[PDB]
């Protein structure tokens, strides 16, 4: 059942810029997001102090994804373990505690990729969360679904426009709610071809180039997220990275980068299969 | 700015 929207799909309405989407199909200058349009949405929160660490999202009832970074990286001394976080699914407003609506969650254990790479270019900057006791879905909690190879296949494509969704810094003040912005994927030589840092076949980047008119990009805060898209097939929505890093934040000639999931999905089944 | 959660799942 993954994928499709309770106040959405699943009632045959439109959100109001899913169609720029499935057109293309050939947070910084985001909008507030509508009242269940990102149900897989998760924050990560801190107890201690009470704080938002990152994004991440819901792939079933008792499985969550994010960036690895969001919980190690020596650079920053940053090295979280289960009883530092908490999970809060069905959110809207950044920080308020939205009392019946949404759900706080523990966590069980916490796997990071094995070749997580930090101290270079965070390549395979992944990790899942494994919840305490599943989560129940709702209007404002649905999972994501995660890409096969033909989804991946024929929606991964330069000038597709994905979508991502965060409540991070709006410039390089935080925002009240949720915000939402599409972005296009490009072209992995303009995406080489605009930093010096080694680009490996597990990122993509994503964004506007200068000259495109429309500008747009995750920043700090936002990290963790999902990057989905929608199908034009079965019309169910698909992660298929998750916000990693940048240089600065909508920065004219440069680029998002984004953890490329399909290429990590291998990992993902053993770690689901295997822990339960 | 955070809004004092419940108690009961900082435990
Ligand atoms: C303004 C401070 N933030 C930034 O410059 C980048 O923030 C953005 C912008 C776009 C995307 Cl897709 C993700 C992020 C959030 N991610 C981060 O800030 C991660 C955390 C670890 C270091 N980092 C970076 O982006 C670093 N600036 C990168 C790390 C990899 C080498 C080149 C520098």
């Amino acid at each position: 059942d993954c994928g499709l929207r309770p106040l959405f799909e699943k009632k045959s309405l439109e959100d109001k810029t899913e169609r720029e989407l499935l057109e293309s199909y050939i947070i910084v200058e985001g909008s507030d997001a509508e009242i269940g349009m990102s149900p897989w949405q998760v924050m990560l929160f801190r107890k201690s102090p009470q704080e938002l660490l990152c994004g991440a999202s819901l792939i079933s009832d008792r499985w969550v994804l994010t960036a690895a970074h969001c919980l190690l990286y020596p650079p920053w001394d940053k090295n979280f373990t289960e009883n530092d976080l908490l999970v809060r699914i069905g959110k809207h407003s950044r920080t308020r505690y939205e009392r019946n609506i949404e759900k706080i969650s523990m966590l069980e254990k916490i796997y990071i990729h094995p070749r997580y790479n930090w101290r270079e270019n965070l390549d395979r900057d992944i990790a899942l969360m494994k919840l305490k006791k599943p989560v129940a879905f709702s209007d404002y909690i649905h999972p994501v679904c995660l890409p096969d190879r033909e989804t991946a296949a024929s929606l991964l494509q330069a000038g597709y426009k994905g979508r991502v969704t965060g409540w991070g810094n709006l410039k390089e003040g935080q925002p009240s709610v949720l915000q939402v912005v599409n972005l296009p994927i490009v072209e992995r030589p303009v995406c080489k071809d605009s930093t010096r840092i080694r680009i490996t076949d597990n990122m993509f980047c994503a964004g506007y180039k200068p000259d495109e008119g429309k500008r747009g990009d995750a920043c700090e805060g936002d990290s963790g997220g999902p990057f989905v898209m929608k199908s034009p097939f079965n019309n169910r929505w698909y992660q298929m990275g998750i916000v990693s890093w940048g240089e600065g934040c909508d920065r004219d000639g440069k680029y998002g980068f984004y953890t490329h999931v399909f290429r990590l999905k291998k990992w993902i089944q053993k770690v689901i299969d295997q822990f339960g | 700015d955070f809004e004092e959660i419940p108690e009961a799942y900082l435990a």
